[PDB]
């Protein structure tokens, strides 16, 4: 440390720690006197650089501060940075750390502020040279140690981030602001940013985003593509490159509003397409929900290869996975055109092959019955629906149904729903139609109507490849003029095809849903079906649906139930879009009535989705407003008010739900809790409002996919035994279902306690009974999620009928609706060319470790479990493939996706 | 338990002094024996304590008792030293009586004999040394390998390992070795020994020592160079 | 950095918005029910006066009376009457009297002891599940007897019979046993009691078994619950005193365990873990099955296993600059996973002398030598040589 | 003085507890007091000659005080941000100590 | 250490918000059980309350 | 616990009594042999001293066991005394029987048995003596060994026993030279003895010295014990005094 | 003991869970007795002089 002169080279370094003699006196004097000596300075630049490098090891603040103190002055005081033009410019390399030594190493508040601005200007000017990049680089990849450089190099980087962000917030931009003093664009700092990005991608992960989001442009992202696609395999493996990429959309997912968010996700998709794995391509293409992106990956395997190969099989598998059926329709017909084989290809794309795999799983799971033995009165009706709820999905319980005794003892609306429940036994199955047919050609019209509902449910698993579509059966019934028959028919058609907007299906539903002049309560099903059809894909925001809603309001207001169902139907229709839904909010609000305001708050949720934080505060101010107004005083109307209040509560919950799925992923615990308290505001603000908020809570949880499932449903349940409306329990159980008999036991004991214990109305009893059977499927037969499973940020289309029903007081008519509850998840199995129905081994993982993921790319350690197990729900969701030690290679990466495994053994 | 003294038995029937005697064997250097069909190779780890240790005059871990029986040890080095000398007075004495050189079968009994004697008594501790005695008979040419243990129990093994992480070498040996065909070439059998010893040294080719007994009173100690070539064959293939 | 932010994005917004909600909502809870709830508040208020004289309940006779013994000293023959039930009153509870006439106006209190603090843990471990990595065959064993019959009771009725009671984790030191108890209890979210077996010996005579009554009295109320008795090896030859702890106590504390864990009491639905480094130290009747069922033996981690354990520790670290990481594992044979955590401790200590902030590959090799020298004594190769 | 910690000397004593009155279940208590007055240095002097019935116990009970203190300290490593409550152990020679201290 | 260091600092601000929520939430309590039957006992008990025989 | 008699082992296969006997050694002064191909120096340090302790009339930490093998002693001098007599008696027994002055190996091996023997048999105490054996035999030339109290031996190029064994060993191997000189070997022994020993000045009277050489006149073997004055002079040369 | 008899039933039953069979059969009883007898010697004291002979 102490000076020891020029005795050896070691002690020269110690000499310049206190006072440099080759950077301070000599150089200073030299610059301020002769200008022949500019030639001597140029040679001495190299020497000066070395002395910095050697003393980078030293860290103490005092011996960098004072040492380079008079050099820091010289910039403006003696040199003025223009006494020899080129020469001070290229001698800015040692002087730039001198400035940083007062910024970061010493903290003097007055100088730390002031010299931040100075650093920005000189960074820009010296990046013209391209030597400011090299200045950053020697500290980024390091040469020596000190505490100092590790904080210092960022100060240089931060200058760039500073300016670019500011040009958006303040419209003036450029060097007109004195907060940087550096121009925003221009070919002098643009080339600096590109070069900086290269070094920082290799060694860090840093400034590469700050630049993207601050530019605000997809262009920034498309530059990124170029550099990364080189890096894809030689610099580091495919996997490492990917973790950056799916992240590209996710970190700023919850902070790109609609036009930005879509434009960025286009680029991540394209990066994946360029790289080796098309498996990563399909996942992002589904995300966007655009028809165009789906087609491109499907085409990429199918069209170039003339031969059948792996390629045709792989295409079919990828499109099959979405059980929306949006991908299914699009991908079909290319298989027919190419014509290698029709028979295998068409079936494999359709959900027909998913029926066959279910049988293999079912064999393990067997059948255990537990259905209620009660008969007579409303208890007969309760038990017959309960049988269907326990045998959801493909199950065989033929003989019980064939005993027509209990079937015929149902009466009224009970008959319709009884026939519908029979259909859910053969849910996702071609056979079952026989049982329905018997009733349909005999007795009163009531059983005829219920048959059509059951056809709907059964047809879910078979409606593609032109193999018994729901359309075929149900067209005849629509033609028939009776209201009960036609209403039932179009409800079932919507369910079966789900998100598929095939020409025949869509175009049948196109002239209709435009009569609401005639007063029919059960014409809710008119719009309700069409809304269901629309979800799963981008929405035209159809003119048929918008027109009829307005017309209904003109015609009637007597049937309160009718207009409430209608309001929800618009909001569900617009799901699968948010860019276009900003427009239609204004369109609805053009015509203003207090009744119309109820519709608006629902549609606000969809428009603002995946962006809601302005939406959240809005849906809370709304809640406050009735009471607030009463406050003011404290110091026909019936129908309009009630619609107003109920809509808001539903809207609040809906906003939260869609938002929590797409967004980041930690926050999921928290969003459930926002409901408990919404209810709490409600717990001493509206008495009427409490009734609605109870029912909403359960579907809040199911939609949101909460991490905690043990404590919260059970605790809430106890309070709500006292409170009226037993439909609260039904909504809780749809969440609790999870992986069966983990979560769902506590629910069976708890719900069973209130139900068995208290009888004081057979009406109250009925709701409680149905909920209990729903929760469990025997021996983990299937699971239900609202989410796709293929994406855990996804949202289904079949589960939207579940979401609809919790907005209204319980009714016998509503019971018919509740039979439908479709939303199946398939159990993965390793496939072969002979279509092997067994998985070898898998790792299952409760909680991802990785802080390099949210979703969690499954750890390679896991806990090992056997063959042929259902894809586990929460506390099991990350799934890694064990097959590598028996040396099998997945073709289709599986992270806990719905998607069936496929392996190639060599 | 009943380690307060040697003569008192034990509810558990195990004399503790013998059990602890075994434990002491693990202190000392690893030694391994492997028989061929025409060879026995007796190798031992020769662990170097410091670089000031001579190779001029410092004892080898392997000691010839007589001119055709060879002996290695594992254990308390102090104790081994008198055990080897006692073995030897008898061994030579075997010729005084019979005018026949020392038979390997008579010799294992004797070494087990001095040891058994010390255990039986109460006013001596047992030897904390298990030994491997390798050799052939004078009369015949079939390879013979014996062991003595502290206890005073002796066995024959095809190949056997003792001292310093003995377990890990024992398992290694099972997998490599074949009892259907023991190696019938002296070189390949040596190579099996080297591979074993590699493990316990971790790194060394100047700390592996190999000795060989061959029939008709051939005993040789292998060059440090010669062992390094075998290590060279083993590192390349791996 | 940008990966960290995705996580940081959800976490901030969602909870801080709920905080802002709850704050406003304190008022709001009163507003929908203010004539059932304030009606109830009124009637509560009227009968009980002020103050509320706290007594401690000795016992009730079931007929609508009780005998209480206050701390203020007088005993009183009270009535169980009004806003109180016979099921809510159980010995050792602290009951609320109205002062001017002792009528039991409610119970709002059961615990306030310093004692129960001891048993409970306010825990936050820095290593949770899947930093137990490797030895996975035998973590699967602790799962089956602790984690998985809590998580699905389904499986243990599908097979029928009782789910196996308890476990003993036992073997060599360093084999990761501690981290197992703390990490399987992270998974379940069951009440983790923790007491050491050097804290089961007492410096007062015959209070030792009273303490052992406290552990499963606590366990049984907060159940489902995982009771860790850490180091129950210290029962056989480690004792605080001899004329005020003595020989009687050591045996009695073990007799006490027997009655808790499979005595009449039985105390079903407490999963018990016992870590002990030697099972030949332990009592023959406490290593009786059907109170601790199967035993899991651990051994000094094997050569492939120590790869796993090296990756857990050097994931924190700045990695090797030249890389020799795979050869570190090879040199070690018959060695603990605690040697691995003492090796990355030892690498960054050599680094700490320089007070440099990076770590390089060469520190690894040095650090392994340093810490192997510490292990081996000068009388081991004194006794031997 | 440099770190600014309360140097709290512990020794197993019966004088540091007016409530339980012994140093066996005052290992738990030590952590909570030192947590109020953090950062702190815990100087548990294992003298192993302090007692009169502790020394008769097992050669010294003070080793037992240290083994409980370690583990307790292990499960909360980030209860305020890192550690804070430093366990300074001290003994004459390490012969006198256990293989698990 | 700016890329991880800044972000680490925001994580500590989050925790403090959470702890504050437990305190905010705990502020209703209000846990007196006696139910619907004991609404009769409160009339009965006003007469026992001015009773000198208890 | 196991700190008793010699028959009994510890369950870790340790005889505590050999381990303690080692530790006896470092409570008596430092003793160093350094081997060189020009000769061996043996150098020793006094355990303690006073100003009227006579130590210029006799040695008592350097004994000749014969006319070609001599020993430095570190440890209890009482235990040493009996073992030196037994060694010396044997040294002449070998002389009588074979007409050769006893080989270095036969003499170390004998005494290793004897030390071992007092531990192994009976109730007798083990010995707590480290002898640095420095000899000549016409087989191996120059030879250094040292024997543990444990009753085993190892050959050396340098060794230190007695107090401060670890440090004294370290400084020796730091500056050791493979061929060395006899003269340098004497210098390296004073250099080490200074830093290890807690006496303020290193005095001739705290030193005993003997050298065994065949290079001080060949044909013959000359054992040269340094007298006080020779010791006193060589400190000067190395500039400690 | 009948505690060991409970360790054949429990031990045969966790092999039922892992195989993904719901029932128990005879073969899994065979492994279950062998695991409990053989494991019992290890916990208990045994330090024989018959580990080389
Ligand atoms: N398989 C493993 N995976 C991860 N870390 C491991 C593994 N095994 C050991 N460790 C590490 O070694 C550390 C030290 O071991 P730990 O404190 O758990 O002791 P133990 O074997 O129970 O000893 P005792 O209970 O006798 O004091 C662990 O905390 C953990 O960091
Ligand atoms: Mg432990």
């Amino acid at each position: 440390m102490v000076d020891e002169s020029d005795k050896k080279q070691q002690t020269i370094d110690e000499q310049s720690q206190i006072s440099p003699e080759k950077q301070t006196p000599n150089k200073k004097d030299k610059k301020k006197e002769e200008e022949e000596q500019l030639s001597e300075e140029d040679a001495k630049l190299k020497t000066d650089l070395e002395l910095l490098v050697e003393r980078l090891k030293e860290d103490d603040s005092s011996l960098y501060e004072a040492s380079l103190n008079a050099l820091k002055e010289s910039i403006k005081n003696s040199t003025s940075s223009m006494t020899a033009v080129p020469k001070p410019l290229k001698f800015l390399r040692p002087t730039y750390p001198d400035l940083c030594s007062i910024y970061d190493k010493w903290t003097d508040p007055n100088l730390k502020s002031s010299l931040a601005d100075v650093l920005s200007i000189l960074a820009m000017t010296y990046s013209e040279n391209g030597k400011h990049d090299s200045l950053r680089y020697r500290l980024l990849s390091d040469v020596s140690d000190f505490e100092g450089w590790g904080h210092e190099y960022i100060r240089h980087l931060a200058l760039e981030i500073g300016e670019v962000y500011n040009d958006q917030v303040e419209k003036d931009a450029e060097d007109e602001t004195s907060s940087d003093g550096s121009k925003s664009d221009g070919s002098a700092a643009t080339s600096g940013f590109e070069f900086s990005k290269e070094d920082t991608l290799r060694l860090c992960l840093d400034i590469v985003p700050y630049f993207l989001k601050h530019n605000g442009e997809e262009d920034a992202v498309d530059l990124l593509l170029e550099i990364e696609s080189i890096d894809k395999l030689p610099q580091f493996v495919d996997e490492n490159t990917f973790q950056r990429v799916c992240q590209y959309m996710v970190a700023c997912v919850p902070l790109l509003p609609p036009p930005e968010d879509v434009a960025f996700l286009k680029t991540a998709y394209s990066i994946y397409l360029s790289q080796n794995e098309l498996t990563d391509a399909i996942a992002l293409a589904v995300r966007l929900g655009e028809e165009d992106m789906i087609r491109s990956v499907f085409d990429a395997t199918s069209d170039p290869v003339m031969h059948k190969q792996l390629a045709y099989i792989l295409a079919a598998q990828k499109t099959s996975f979405e059980y929306e059926g949006v991908q299914d329709i699009i991908g079909n017909g290319k298989l027919s055109e190419h014509f290698l084989y029709l028979a295998k290809e068409l079936n494999l794309t359709g959900p027909k092959v998913p029926e066959d795999i279910y049988k293999s799983h079912l064999d393990n799971s067997k059948s255990v019955f537990s259905s209620a033995g009660l008969d007579s009165a409303q208890q007969n009706l309760a038990s017959s629906f309960v049988n269907g709820f326990l045998n959801l999905g493909y199950c065989n319980d033929k003989l019980i149904v064939d005993n027509d005794n209990w079937v015929y003892k149902t009466k009224g609306d009970g008959m319709t729903s009884a026939v519908a429940s029979i259909g859910s036994i053969y849910q996702w199955n071609l056979d079952g139609l026989q049982q329905l047919d018997k009733y349909l050609y005999v007795d009163e019209p009531e059983v005829k109507a219920g048959a059509l509902l059951g056809i709907g449910i059964s047809a879910s698993g078979v409606h593609d490849g032109e193999v018994e579509p729901a359309l075929l059966l149900l067209q005849d019934y629509v033609t028939n003029p009776d209201t009960k028959i036609s209403s039932a028919a179009i409800l079932g058609l919507g369910i079966a095809f789900a998100g598929s907007k095939n020409d025949e299906v869509l175009g049948l539903l196109l002239p209709i849903a435009a009569s609401t002049d005639l007063p029919i309560e059960t014409a809710a099903m008119a719009s309700l079906a069409l809304a269901h059809v629309f979800v799963g894909t981008c929405n035209g925001d159809i003119t048929t649906s918008i027109m009829d809603n307005f017309l209904e309001r003109t015609a009637i207001e007597l049937k309160t139930d009718w207009v409430r169902f209608l309001a929800l139907a618009l909001g569900i229709l617009y799901m699968g879009q948010g860019e276009q839904v900003d427009d239609v909010l204004e369109t609805i609000s053009a015509i203003e009535h207090p009744m119309t305001s109820a519709i608006e708050v629902l549609v606000g949720s969809c428009a603002y989705t995946g962006t809601g934080d302005v939406l959240l505060i809005q849906d809370l101010l709304h809640r406050l407003t009735p009471k607030n107004v009463k406050g003011e005083e404290d110091a026909e109307i019936k129908s309009e008010e009630k619609k107003g209040k109920s809509s808001d509560k539903d809207a609040t919950t809906d906003g939260k739900n869609d938002d929590e799925e797409e967004e980041k992923e930690a926050g999921i615990v928290d969003e459930l809790a926002y409901a408990v308290l919404g209810i709490a505001l409600i717990a001493l603000g509206e008495d009427i409002g409490k009734e609605m908020s109870l029912r909403h809570f359960g579907h809040l949880m199911h939609y949101g996919n909460e991490h905690i499932r043990r404590m919260v449903p059970l605790a809430m349940g106890i309070v709500s035994v006292s409170d009226p409306q037993m439909k609260v329990f039904d909504t809780l159980t749809r969440f609790s279902h999870d992986a069966d008999l983990e979560v769902s036991m506590n629910s069976i004991f708890a719900m069973g306690l209130c139900g068995a214990g208290t009888n004081n109305a057979r009406l109250a009893q009925l709701l409680r009974q149905l909920a209990s059977y729903y929760s469990r499927e025997q021996d983990a037969l299937f699971i239900t999620r609202l989410a796709q499973g293929l994406l855990h940020l996804g949202k289904g289309t079949m589960t939207m009928d579940v979401f609809n029903d919790a907005h209204v007081l319980n009714k016998v008519t509503l019971a018919s609706i509740l039979t439908t509850a479709v939303g199946l998840v398939s159990p993965s199995f390793m496939l072969k060319h002979h279509q092997l129905f067994y998985m070898l081994n898998a790792g299952i993982r409760p909680k991802f470790i990785l802080a390099l993921n949210d979703e969690g790319e499954p750890i390679k350690v896991n806990v090992r479990v056997g063959q042929a197990v259902e894809t586990v729900g929460q506390a099991g969701r990350p799934k890694k493939i064990t097959g590598w030690i028996t040396q099998s290679t997945p073709v289709l990466l599986n992270h806990g996706e719905r998607a069936e495994l496929e392996t190639d053994e060599y | 338990g009943y380690d307060r003294a040697l003569s008192i038995f034990s509810p558990d029937g195990h004399i503790f002094q013998v059990e602890y005697a075994l434990e002491a064997v693990k202190r000392g250097t690893c030694a391994v024996g492997v028989k061929g069909k025409n060879c026995v190779v007796l190798g031992c780890e020769r662990r170097s304590t410091l670089k000031l240790q001579d190779t001029r005059i410092t004892p080898s871990k392997v000691s010839k008792i007589d001119s055709h029986v060879v002996l290695s040890f594992s254990g308390l080095n102090a104790d081994s030293r008198i055990l080897i000398e006692k073995a030897r007075v008898e061994a030579q004495s075997h010729r005084l009586t019979l005018e026949d050189p020392v038979t390997v079968e008579y010799l294992t009994r004797y070494v087990a004999g001095v040891q058994q004697r010390y255990t039986q008594s109460g006013g001596v501790r047992p030897f904390g040394v298990s030994t491997l005695i390798a050799g052939f008979d004078p009369r015949d040419d079939e390879p013979k390998l014996y062991q003595t243990e502290p206890s005073g129990i002796y066995s024959s093994w095809s190949a056997q390992t003792i001292g310093r992480n003995s377990k890990t070498v024992r398992e290694f040996l099972e997998k490599n070795y074949d009892r259907k065909e023991p190696p019938a070439t002296v070189e390949e059998c040596v190579k099996l020994t080297v591979r074993s010893l590699l493990e316990v040294v971790q790194t060394g080719a100047k700390n592996i020592e190999i000795t060989v007994v061959k029939p008709d009173s051939d005993i040789v100690a292998l060059s440090s160079e010669e062992i390094n070539q075998y290590v060279t064959q083993i590192e390349q293939e791996k | 950095t940008r990966c960290k932010l995705k996580l940081l994005r959800m976490e901030r917004i969602k909870d801080h918005l709920l905080l802002e909600e709850e704050f406003v909502s304190n008022s709001e809870i009163l507003k929908p029910f203010e004539k059932k709830q304030e009606e109830e508040k009124k009637q509560l208020e009227e009968i009980r006066g002020n103050p509320l004289s706290i007594g401690t309940l000795e016992e009730i006779i079931d007929d609508d009376h009780a005998i209480v013994t206050s701390p203020t000293m007088p005993d009183y023959y009270v009535s169980i009457l009004s806003f109180v039930d016979k099921e809510l009153l159980e010995p050792g509870c602290s009951v609320l009297l109205h002062h001017k006439t002792m009528s039991i106006v409610g119970v709002l209190q059961d615990d306030a002891d310093p004692m129960v603090s001891v048993m409970k843990m306010d825990k936050s471990p820095t290593e949770s599940y899947s930093d137990i990595g490797g030895l996975e065959s035998q973590i699967q064993e602790i799962k089956e007897s602790v984690e998985l019959p809590l998580t699905h009771p389904e499986l243990y009725e599908e097979m029928g019979i009782k789910p196996p009671k308890g476990v003993i984790l036992y073997g060599a030191p360093g084999t990761g046993k501690t981290l197992l108890a703390k990490a399987v209890a992270n998974q379940t979210s069951a009440t983790f009691l923790r007491i050491v077996g050097s804290e089961l010996i007492q410096k007062y005579l015959g209070d030792g078994p009273r303490l052992c009554r406290q552990i499963f009295k606590v366990a049984g109320e907060n159940a489902p619950s995982i009771v860790f008795i850490d180091e129950i090896d210290a029962i056989g030859t480690k004792r605080y005193d001899s004329n005020s702890g003595g020989e009687r106590e050591i045996q009695r504390t073990m007799l006490e365990l027997l009655n808790q864990l499979d005595g009449f009491d039985d105390r079903g639905d407490v999963k018990v873990i016992m870590a002990t480094n030697k099972i030949e130290t332990l009592d023959p009747a406490l290593i009786r099955p059907g109170r601790i069922d199967r035993k899991i033996l651990f051994e000094n981690p094997d050569l492939s296993t120590k790869k796993k354990i090296l990756g857990i520790h050097t994931s924190k670290m700045n990695l090797s600059e030249d890389v020799n990481l795979e050869t570190l594992v090879t040199t070690k044979d018959d060695l603990s996973g605690a040697d691995i955590q003492a090796m990355c401790t030892e690498a960054g200590l050599l680094a700490l002398r320089e007070r440099r902030m990076q770590v390089t590959a060469e520190d690894f090799k040095q650090a392994k030598e340093r810490v192997m020298k510490n292990k081996v004594e000068e009388n081991l190769e004194g006794l031997y040589l | 003085h440099h770190t600014d910690c309360k140097f709290i000397r512990v020794s197993g004593a019966e004088l540091v507890q007016k409530y339980i009155g012994e140093g066996s279940r005052m290992v738990r208590e030590l952590f909570v007091m030192a947590r109020e007055h953090a950062p702190s240095i815990i100087f548990m002097d294992e003298i192993d000659s302090i007692g009169s019935t502790r020394v008769e116990g097992s050669g010294g009970g003070d080793s037992e005080v240290q083994r409980t203190m370690l583990e307790l300290l292990n499960q909360l490593d980030g209860f305020e941000t890192s550690k804070n409550i430093k366990i300074i152990m001290a003994t004459n020679r390490l012969d006198i100590l256990d293989p698990a201290l | 250490a700016a890329p991880y260091a800044a972000k680490l600092k925001q994580t500590e601000n989050d925790l403090k918000d959470i702890e504050a929520r437990i305190k905010e939430k705990a502020g209703v309590k209000e846990s007196d059980t006696g139910l619907a039957p004991s609404h009769l006992w409160d009339i009965m008990g006003d007469r026992q309350r001015l009773g000198e025989e208890h | 616990r196991y700190d008793s008699r010699t028959t009994i082992f510890s369950p870790e296969g340790r005889l505590y009594q050999v381990e303690y006997a080692l530790e006896s050694i470092s409570h008596a002064g430092t003793a160093i042999g350094i081997m060189a191909s020009d000769g061996i120096v043996l150098a020793a340090e006094r355990k303690v001293t006073s100003t009227l302790l006579e130590q210029d009339t006799s040695t008592e930490k350097l004994y000749k066991l014969n006319d070609k093998i001599a020993v430095a002693v570190a440890g209890l001098t009482a235990d040493a005394e009996i073992l030196i007599n037994t060694a010396r008696i044997h040294a002449q027994n070998y002389l009588k029987t074979y007409n050769e002055d006893i080989p270095v190996e036969i003499l170390v091996r004998r005494l290793s048995d004897i030390k071992q023997g007092y531990t192994q048999h009976g109730g007798l105490r083990p010995f707590g003596v480290s002898f640095i054996y420095a000899g000549y035999d016409d087989r191996y030339g120059y030879q250094l060994y040292t024997s543990n109290p444990s009753g085993n031996y190892t050959g050396w190029k340098a060794i230190s026993v007695g107090a401060n064994t670890s440090a004294a060993q370290t400084l020796l191997q730091m500056d050791y030279k493979d061929d060395m000189k006899v003269d340098d070997a004497i210098e390296l022994a004073l250099k080490t003895l200074s830093k290890t020993t807690d006496s303020s000045a290193l005095t001739y009277d705290r030193l005993e010295f003997a050298t065994i050489r065949k290079g001080a006149n060949d044909g013959e073997v000359y054992q040269k014990i340094f007298k006080p004055q020779e010791i006193k002079d060589i400190l000067v040369k190395t500039g400690i005094t | 003991t009948g505690a060991e008899l409970r360790s054949v039933c429990t031990e045969a039953g966790m092999f039922a869970i892992r195989a993904r069979r719901k029932v128990a059969t005879e073969k899994d009883f065979l492994k279950a007795v062998d695991k409990v007898i053989s494991g019992y010697k290890k916990f208990s004291s045994t330090s024989r002089y018959m580990q080389y002979n």
